[PDB]
């Protein structure tokens, strides 16, 4: 099915997941540069932490794309997989899959560390609540 | 440069200077440490200096790459005013020169500041979006508008935040005669297309670009109702509308131009579908312009038949009937001796020399009611004397 982006539900979903974004870009500078390889003690907090990144990924197919264009809606299927693959499925992906577990079981090496960093990207979302908040 | 903005570009010439100041104020001050003997070199910046663990003690050479950095290392931490105190002057030669070198980019530092105010204070397209619904949510409260309406006109305001629209109070400042020039590089080939305007002259269709406004329409929104009388005309350009489901709207198309010509209320109502950009013509512009060209009218006529023959007979009546009421405006003010009411519809009215339906020309009104005043303009143009009407009398007769 379709949800529209506007039915109680959604909205509470995403103010839920903003609250995840501030812990994720607060916390991976935090496990870059002092920790070298997440010890044991916060194992489960690392896993649950990608959990919420990983639902809203395949939750995210089921959206109102708007057309931008013709400011209706849009409903079918292939439009709104094709919106999503394109802009920004890539790089959300790739900053959901675990760093920590394969820098340690690869011959642990500092060069495949740098990875993190790329889960600092997901702070634009606090960036994007700001620009409502103008509006 | 007209593509980018020149008040960043003014940012950006700032930054590059104070940078570069700061490069020249570095190679300058290890050039100070090197103008003392090296025996002397424990009164120097430099040579005096020591970090964690290393020396500087010979401090000629220390592989210049980390030589270079130290010196630049001092310039940024003064020229951005932090100041830590681990790498500082220690004789008189070095405390001059910083003095001069602070005091000049706590100018230069400021000035920075002044700018970046400047490219701030221009404003924005958020900044003057919300200061509109400041007003507009001001003036519905005060007049308790319907909570329907104020989903329309705040619903407008959105639209036009993005995809920036022509930004009005601008365009005003370019001349009307210039400004026709640029409607008809616009608007003329969306309106050739229409089936309404099929073989029209060239000539009656550009007196409709001057005078056509733009305007944009959301989703949902409603035009015209059922039985509502028509006070525009509207030609569609962009997007798709459904009359009310029995009809389906294309662009280069015209509707509700049924309605202003046979005097007929609205019998559909017009539904947008999708985002739609229409442009319109009010109904006084539409007559005064349709009346000049005559000839243009009667095949408007003509080309909307392809209650159609009422409405044809009623156009074909309607220009056999206006040549007649003419003529009978210009004798009634013949009648009453008003001669600047007779002035405007001779020059660019009828021809006076004309009768109406009975026959009477404005001499034999003139000469009944012995107004000499304006029996002399009508010698002026050369109006017959000997006309008679359907009664065999002549203009003298009445005098």
């Amino acid at each position: 099915s379709i949800v529209h982006p506007d039915n109680r539900w959604y909205k509470a979903w995403t103010m839920f997941i903003l609250i995840w974004a501030l812990y994720s870009s607060f916390f991976t500078p935090l496990e870059f540069g002092f920790f070298r390889g997440l010890p044991e003690n916060l194992f489960i907090l690392d896993i649950a932490g990608q959990i919420a990144f990983l639902v809203d990924i395949v939750l995210t197919f089921f959206v109102a794309y708007r057309d931008s264009r013709t400011y209706r809606m849009i409903y079918k299927r292939s439009s709104i997989a094709l919106r999503y693959l394109k802009s920004t499925f890539i790089i959300d992906l790739l900053a959901c899959m675990p760093w920590d577990i394969i820098y340690k079981a690869a011959g642990e090496k500092e060069e495949v560390r740098y990875l993190l960093l790329i889960r600092l990207y997901r702070v634009h979302r606090v960036i994007l609540f700001f620009h409502k908040m103008e509006k | 440069d007209i593509r980018i903005n020149y008040l960043f570009t003014r940012i950006v010439k700032l930054i590059f200077v104070e940078l570069y100041c700061t490069h020249t104020a570095a190679c300058i001050f290890y050039y100070l440490a090197t103008t003392l003997p090296a025996s002397q070199e424990g009164y120097t910046w430099i040579g005096s200096l020591k970090l964690g663990d290393y020396s500087y003690s010979k401090f000629r050479e220390i592989d210049l790459w980390t030589r270079y950095t130290t010196s630049m290392y001092f310039a940024v931490v003064t020229m951005a005013t932090v100041g830590y105190g681990d790498i500082h002057a220690v004789n008189m030669r070095e405390m001059i020169f910083a003095m001069v070198y602070i005091s000049f980019d706590m100018i230069l530092g400021a000035y920075l500041i002044g700018n970046m105010t400047a490219l701030i204070v221009k404003g924005s397209k958020t900044e003057r979006f919300r200061d509109k619904m400041a007003d507009i949510m001001r003036y519905m409260n005060r007049n308790k508008l319907g909570r329907n309406i104020r989903g329309q006109i705040t619903g407008h305001l959105r639209l036009q935040y993005e995809s920036s629209y022509t930004e009005a109070a601008v365009l005003q400042d370019i001349p009307v005669s210039i400004r026709a020039k640029i409607a008809q590089t616009l608007y003329l080939p969306y309106i050739e297309k229409v089936p309404l305007f099929r073989g029209c002259s060239s000539e009656f269709i550009n007196q409709i670009v001057i005078r056509l406004h733009e305007e944009f329409f959301l989703p949902g929104e409603v035009i015209m109702e059922q039985g509502s009388v028509v006070d525009q005309l509207y030609f569609v350009c962009h997007g798709v509308l459904e009359e009310i489901i029995v009809a389906v709207l294309q662009p280069d198309h015209s509707f509700g131009e049924i309605s202003i010509l046979c005097n007929i209320p609205q019998p559909y109502t017009v539904r947008v579908a999708e985002l739609c950009r229409i442009l319109r013509l009010d109904k006084q512009s539409f007559m005064n312009i349709l009346e000049i060209f005559f000839h243009d009218g009667r095949r408007i006529l003509n080309n909307l038949l392809e209650r159609i023959k009422q409405l044809e007979s009623d156009i074909t009546f309607h220009i056999s009937k206006q040549e007649a009421e003419l003529a009978l405006k210009l004798n009634s003010a013949a009648f009453y001796g008003d001669l600047y009411q007779l002035k405007s519809l001779i020059r660019a009215g009828g021809d006076p020399n004309k009768t109406d339906y009975d026959g009477r020309s404005p001499l034999h009104l003139a000469a009944s009611r012995g107004y000499e005043d304006i029996t002399l303009y009508l010698i002026q143009e050369s109006v017959d004397v000997n006309i008679k009407d359907k009664l065999g009398s002549t203009p003298l007769l009445e005098a």
